[PDB]
C-alpha cells in the first residue's frame, strides 16, 4: 500500500523554534495530504487542508508545503496551547484513508537529576502471595532511560512493566514507576534487587537495592 | 411596543385620533424549499458492462468512451459483495456530484493475486507489461468474485496475457502482439521450442484451486478531470412534494415561491407550464410525477390598527386585510379580512370606525371596556 | 455550534454486541458523510469505515463483516451496530465528518466528534498496597509517601491525599493494565523527609464504580 | 397552458391566403405511358409546409442541408415502420432523388433497402428514436391520413411539428383549422438553406388498389409553403387547445 513515514516520537522543541514534520509517502500522491493535531485529553482538530491551504482557525503561522513526495509542517512561531501529537492523512491512498503514526512536540528544558527510590512490597501484601516492587524515577527530562531489574546478579526482567506521565506545566518533568511483580517465593529467596538506572542525564547510574 | 405605538411612530404624532390607520403589511414567509427537479438519471453505458458473460482479455483489455449520460454511480454499489473498491484519486462519496469529463470502462479478469498488483505505482507481472496505470490516474478499481461464469471445468483456457515485453509499458497502450519472442542468441521466427514460447499462457480456473488463483473481474473507470465542458454529471437531487404551504418550488427550472395546492385543469400531454391573462406562472407539472399542480401567489395583505383615541383609551385592534385568519385575544373572519381585538355583537349600532363590507367598529362599554 | 454527541456507552464482555450513536446538529445531516474513527490508547487513528449518502456504504479488509452501517435521517443520528468482538477492538472511539471543497475531492475531516470508551473484561475489587519509606538512604529532603493500587478493574478512580492540604504534590500515575486484565496505577506525594511524624497523610481513594472507599493508610 | 384566453405572439408561421406550390410527383399510366418524376431542389428559408397525403408510403425522409454533397452535415428523417432514424452523422450523399426504386415492392427484399450508401464518414451525434412520427396501418380501408410537418431552424435546438388531422373525401383541401404540436426539440448547429425530399415504396405491399383510393403509388400530394414571421392571435379553449387563429397582418 502508500505508507507514511512521519518524524520520530521524540522532537523536542521551546518557545519559538523552526520545527519541521516532514509526512514523506512510499508513492506520488501529489499534493493531497491532511495535518491534523490531538492534544492529550480532547478531540483531534484539523490545522492543514490539502496540504497547502489552511481551512480555518489556525492562525498561529501554521505553513505546509510539499511537491510530490515532499511534504514538511515548518513552524516558524510555537505556542504553548499547540502542543500535541500530529498525524498526516494520505487522501490519495485508499477509500480506507490511513492516518500517520504520531509526532509529539515536547517542551525543552534544563536536566535534572532522577531521584530514585525502590519500595519493597507490603507487609499484608505477602501473606496473599503476590508481591509488587516499585522503583520511582521522577524529575528527569531525557525520557529515554531503562528500568532492569537486577535480581540476585540477574537480568530477570519480563513481568516489569512501566508507564510515564504526562508532562508538568512549571516543571516539564516525567515520572516512571515501573513494579516487579513476581511471586511470594521469587521474594523471600532474594536479597538483590538493584534497580539499574541506566540514564544520560546522571553521570554514574545509581542501583538502589534494599535487603531483608 | 403595541400596535397604537406602530400608529404613533407613523403618523407622526403622539395623540392618535379615534379611526383606522394602515401602518405595515402582512406577508407570509416561506419556511421550507423544494428543489424537485425533472431530466433525472437515465439510461447509461454504465450498465450490461458489469452483467455479461465474457467482458475482455488481459492483454486485449476492451475501451468504452462513456458518455452524454447522467453519470449515476449509485446503480454500481447496489451489486454482489466486491472484493476490492478502490479508489485512486477520486473520493468515493463524491461520485454523484462531481461532473467528469469523460470515462472510460477498463475490463480485465485476472487471478486472485493479481488484484493487489493492479494500482497506480504498483509494478510486477501482470500489472506491469499488460495493463499499467500511470501516476496520475484519478479512477476507481472495482473487483469482484467470478467463480461462477468463468470457472468451466478443467481449465477455462480462453484468457490469455502477455509476458515478456521489449519494452516498458505506457499508460493506457493496446498490446494484442503475438510475435514470438526469444531470451537472446536463437533464431525464432514462427516455431516454439525450450527457452522459446509464445507470448501469451492459459489462466487455471479451477475449483481445486485455493484461493489466489481464482477468476477475479476488474473494470478500472477512468475519470477525466479537466476544465472542458463536461460530459457525465452528477445526478440532480429532488426533495419531496408538500402541498398548502407557501414555499420556494424549483419546478422545471422556473424557481418561484408561493402555496403549491390541487387543480381541475386538464393540461396538454406537451404543455408542461402555463401563465393567466397577466402572463404569470398559475399552474405547473409535477416534474416526476405530471400532476397537475396549482401554484398560487403567497398569502399577503396590509396591517390596520383600529385606534378608538389616545384621549379615549389605550387597547386597540389589527385588521389583517386578505387574511383568512388561518396566516396568523378575540378573532372574527370579515368580508375584508381577519380582525383580531375585537369581538363581533349580534347588535346594530351607527358606523363609528369603518372597517370594510358593512363591518364598524366602535369603543362601547360592555357591562368592562374594549 | 457544531457538535457531535456520542453518548452511547459500552459495558459489554468479549462475545457480545453493543449499539453505539453519533447525533450531530448544527449543520445539514442530509448534505455530509459520518465517519467512525477509532483511536486506541497508546495508537493511532485505525480506520474509517463511513457511509454515504446514495446508499454508499464501506468497510475495511480487516473489519468487514462483523460490523454494519445504517444511516437513519429521522432523528438526525447515525448507529453503529457490530457482531461478537475479539479482544483487539478495546479503543475509543469516534465519529467525524468528512468535507472536501465544493468541486474537489481534498477531503479533511474537520468536524470531529466527543470519544466513546469501550472495554471488553471482568470487574473486580481494588486492593492499597502502603509503601512504608523506613530508608532514608536517600538524597534527603524528599520523601515518596504512596499508595499502591492495585487489580483493579473499572479505569476512573482518582487517589485524593487529602485535598485541601495536599500542597500540590499528588502524582497520577496511568493505569497500566496488567496480562491478567486488571490495572495498577501509583499516587505518590512529593513532600520532604521531614514531614514523615507530622501529620498523617491519608491517601484516601474514591472508586466511584465499585463504591468502597479505601482505609488503613501507611 | 392557456384556457379561454386571446394570446398573441411573433414566430414564424404560415400565411394565411398563401400560395402553395403543389408538386404532383407520380408515376402511374394505365397505357404505359412515358411520365416523368419531379424532385426539384428547393431552397430552406426557415421553414416549411409538407403536408403531404399518404395511406402506407409515398414520401419517407426530409434530408435538409445546404452543401449536402461531401462537406454538410443530414438529418436522416426516414421514418420506416420500425422506428425514426434521425442522425446528423456526416454521410457521403447522392444526386438519386430516390431511395432505393419507385418501383419493385416486394417483401423480398431489405424493410427500407438503403441503397443511398455511398461511406460513411465520421460522425457528432446521433438520435435514435423509438416512437415513430407515421402512425397508420390502413385499418380504415377507404380514408387516408395527412401529414404535416411544419419544421423549423432556430438559433438554438430544431422544431418538429406534427398533428393527424381527418382528410376524408373531399374536393381539393380539407378547409378547416389544425393546430400543431412539437414532438421532438433536438439541437442543431449547421447554415441550412436548401432542401430536398425522397420518395420511396415500402416493402408490405397491400392488395391492387385498382380504386382511386387504393394503389398510392400515383397519389402524390406534395405541399411546401415558406414561412414569414407575423403575429398570430390564439384562441384557447377550455380544454387548453387552440380552436382557430387570426393573420392579423
Amino acid at each position: 500500500d502508500i505508507q507514511v513515514t512521519q518524524s520520530p516520537s521524540p522532537l523536542s522543541a521551546s518557545v519559538g523554534d523552526r520545527v519541521t514534520i516532514t509526512c514523506r509517502a512510499s508513492q506520488t500522491i501529489g499534493k493531497y495530504l491532511n495535518w491534523y493535531h490531538q492534544i492529550p485529553g480532547k478531540a483531534p482538530k484539523l490545522l492543514i487542508s490539502a496540504a497547502s491551504t489552511l481551512h480555518s482557525g489556525v492562525p498561529s503561522r501554521f505553513s505546509g508545503r510539499g511537491s510530490g513526495t515532499d511534504f514538511t509542517l515548518t513552524i516558524s512561531s510555537l505556542q504553548p496551547e499547540d502542543f500535541g501529537t500530529y498525524y498526516c492523512q494520505q487522501s490519495y491512498s485508499s477509500p480506507p484513508w490511513t492516518f500517520g503514526q504520531g509526532t509529539k512536540v515536547e517542551i525543552k528544558r534544563t536536566v535534572a537529576a532522577p531521584s530514585v527510590f525502590i519500595f519493597p512490597p507490603s507487609d499484608e501484601q505477602l501473606k496473599s502471595g503476590t508481591a509488587s516492587v516499585v522503583c520511582l524515577l521522577n524529575n528527569f527530562y531525557p525520557r529515554e532511560a531503562k528500568v532492569q531489574w537486577k535480581v540476585d546478579n540477574a537480568l530477570q526482567s519480563g513481568n516489569s512493566q512501566e508507564s510515564v506521565t504526562e508532562q508538568d506545566s512549571k516543571d516539564s518533568t516525567y515520572s516512571l514507576s515501573s513494579t516487579l511483580t513476581l511471586s511470594k517465593a521469587d521474594y523471600e529467596k532474594h536479597k538483590v534487587y538493584a534497580c539499574e538506572v541506566t540514564h544520560q542525564g546522571l553521570s554514574s547510574p545509581v542501583t538502589k537495592s534494599f535487603n531483608r | 411596543l403595541d400596535p397604537l405605538s406602530e400608529t404613533k411612530c407613523t403618523l407622526k404624532s403622539f395623540t392618535v385620533e379615534k379611526g383606522i390607520y394602515q401602518t405595515s403589511n402582512f406577508r407570509v414567509q416561506p419556511t421550507e424549499s423544494i428543489v424537485r427537479f425533472p431530466n433525472i438519471t437515465n439510461l447509461c453505458p454504465f450498465h450490461e458492462v458489469f452483467n455479461a458473460t465474457t467482458f475482455a482479455s488481459v492483454y486485449a483489455w476492451n475501451r468504452k468512451r462513456i458518455s452524454n449520460c447522467v453519470a449515476d454511480y449509485s446503480v454500481i454499489y447496489n451489486f454482489a459483495p466486491f472484493f476490492a473498491f478502490k479508489c485512486y484519486g477520486v473520493s468515493p462519496t463524491k461520485l454523484n456530484d462531481l461532473c467528469f469529463t469523460n470515462v472510460y470502462a477498463d475490463s480485465f479478469v485476472i487471478r486472485g493475486n493479481e488484484v493487489s498488483q493492479i494500482a497506480p505505482g504498483q509494478t510486477g507481472n501482470i500489472a506491469d507489461y499488460n495493463y499499467k496505470l500511470p501516476d496520475d490516474f484519478t479512477g476507481c478499481v472495482i473487483a469482484w468474485n467470478s467463480n461462477k461464469l468463468d470457472s468451466k471445468p478443467s481449465g477455462n483456457y480462453n484468457y490469455l496475457y502477455r509476458l515478456f515485453r521489449k519494452s516498458k509499458l505506457k499508460p493506457f497502450e493496446r498490446d494484442i502482439s503475438t510475435e514470438i519472442y526469444q531470451a537472446g542468441n536463437k533464431p525464432c521466427n514462427g516455431v516454439a521450442g525450450s527457452n522459446c514460447y509464445s507470448p501469451l499462457q492459459s489462466y487455471g480456473f479451477r475449483p481445486t484451486y485455493g484461493v489466489g488463483h481464482q477468476p477475479y473481474r476488474v473494470v478500472v473507470l477512468s475519470f477525466e478531470l479537466l476544465h472542458a465542458p463536461a460530459t457525465v454529471c452528477g445526478p440532480k437531487k429532488s426533495t419531496n412534494l408538500v402541498k398548502n404551504k407557501c414555499v420556494n418550488f424549483n419546478f422545471n427550472g422556473l424557481t418561484g415561491t408561493g402555496v403549491l395546492t390541487e387543480s381541475n385543469k386538464k393540461f396538454l400531454p406537451f404543455q408542461q407550464f402555463g401563465r393567466d391573462i397577466a402572463d404569470t406562472t398559475d399552474a405547473v407539472r409535477d416534474p416526476q410525477t405530471l400532476e397537475i399542480l396549482d401554484i398560487t401567489p403567497c398569502s399577503f395583505g396590509g396591517v390596520s390598527v383600529i385606534t378608538p383615541g389616545t384621549n379615549t383609551s389605550n387597547q386597540v385592534a389589527v385588521l389583517y386585510q386578505g387574511v383568512n385568519c388561518t396566516e396568523v385575544s378575540n378573532v372574527f373572519q370579515t368580508r375584508a379580512g381577519c380582525l383580531i381585538g375585537a369581538e363581533y355583537v349580534n347588535n346594530s349600532y351607527e358606523c363609528d370606525i369603518p372597517i370594510g363590507a358593512g363591518i364598524c367598529a366602535s369603543y362601547q362599554t360592555q357591562t368592562s371596556q374594549s | 455550534e457544531v457538535r457531535l454527541v456520542e453518548s452511547g456507552g459500552g459495558l459489554v464482555q468479549p462475545g457480545g454486541s453493543l449499539r453505539l450513536s453519533c447525533a450531530a446538529s448544527g449543520f445539514t445531516f442530509r448534505n455530509y458523510d459520518i465517519h467512525w474513527v477509532r483511536q486506541t490508547t497508546g495508537k493511532g487513528l485505525e480506520w474509517v469505515s463511513a457511509v454515504g449518502t446514495s446508499g454508499d456504504t464501506y468497510y475495511l479488509d480487516s473489519v468487514k463483516g462483523r460490523f454494519t452501517i445504517s444511516r437513519e435521517d429521522a432523528k438526525k443520528s447515525v448507529y453503529l451496530q457490530m457482531n461478537s468482538l475479539r479482544a483487539g477492538d478495546t479503543a475509543m472511539y469516534y465519529c467525524v465528518r468528512g468535507d472536501a471543497s465544493p468541486d474537489n475531492i481534498y477531503y479533511y475531516m474537520d468536524v470531529w466528534g466527543t470519544g466513546t470508551r469501550v472495554i471488553v473484561s471482568s470487574t473486580k475489587g481494588p486492593s492499597v498496597f502502603p509503601l512504608a519509606p523506613s530508608s532514608k538512604s536517600t538524597s534527603g529532603g524528599t520523601a515518596a509517601l504512596g499508595c499502591l493500587v492495585k487489580d483493579y478493574f473499572p479505569e476512573p478512580v482518582t487517589v485524593s491525599w487529602n485535598s485541601g492540604a495536599l500542597t500540590s504534590g499528588v502524582h497520577t500515575f496511568p493505569a497500566v493494565l496488567q496480562s491478567s486484565g486488571l490495572y495498577s496505577l501509583s499516587s505518590v506525594v512529593t513532600v520532604p523527609s521531614s514531614s514523615l511524624g507530622t501529620q498523617t497523610y491519608i491517601c484516601n481513594v474514591n472508586h466511584k464504580p465499585s463504591n468502597t472507599k479505601v482505609d488503613k493508610k501507611v | 397552458f392557456r384556457s379561454s384566453v386571446l394570446h398573441s405572439t411573433q414566430d414564424l408561421f404560415l400565411p394565411f391566403f398563401s400560395n402553395v406550390t403543389w408538386f404532383h410527383a407520380i408515376h402511374v399510366s394505365g397505357t404505359n405511358g412515358t411520365k416523368r418524376f419531379d424532385n426539384p431542389v428547393l431552397p430552406f428559408n426557415d421553414g416549411v409546409y409538407f403536408a403531404s397525403t399518404e395511406k402506407s408510403n409515398i414520401i419517407r425522409g426530409w434530408i435538409f442541408g445546404t452543401t449536402l454533397d461531401s462537406k454538410t452535415q443530414s438529418l436522416l428523417i426516414v421514418n420506416n415502420a420500425t422506428n425514426v432514424v434521425i442522425k446528423v452523422c456526416e454521410f457521403q450523399f447522392c444526386n438519386d432523388p430516390f431511395l432505393d426504386v419507385y418501383q419493385k415492392n416486394n417483401k423480398s427484399w431489405m424493410e427500407s433497402e438503403f441503397r443511398v450508401y455511398s461511406s460513411a464518414n465520421n460522425c457528432t451525434f446521433e438520435y435514435v428514436s423509438q416512437p415513430f412520427l407515421m402512425d397508420l396501418e390502413g385499418k380504415e380501408g377507404n380514408f387516408k391520413n395527412l401529414r404535416e410537418f411544419v419544421f423549423k431552424n432556430i438559433d438554438g435546438y430544431f422544431k418538429i411539428y406534427s398533428k393527424h388531422t381527418p382528410i376524408n373525401l373531399e374536393r381539393d383541401l380539407p378547409q378547416g383549422f389544425s393546430a400543431l404540436e412539437p414532438l421532438v426539440d433536438l439541437p442543431i448547429g449547421i447554415n441550412i438553406t436548401r432542401f430536398q425530399t425522397l420518395l420511396a415504396l415500402h416493402r408490405s405491399y397491400l392488395t391492387p388498389g385498382d380504386s382511386s383510393s387504393g394503389w398510392t403509388a400515383g397519389a402524390a400530394a406534395y405541399y411546401v409553403g415558406y414561412l414569414q414571421p407575423r403575429t398570430f392571435l390564439l384562441k384557447y379553449n377550455e380544454n387548453g387547445t387552440i380552436t382557430d387563429a387570426v393573420d392579423c397582418a
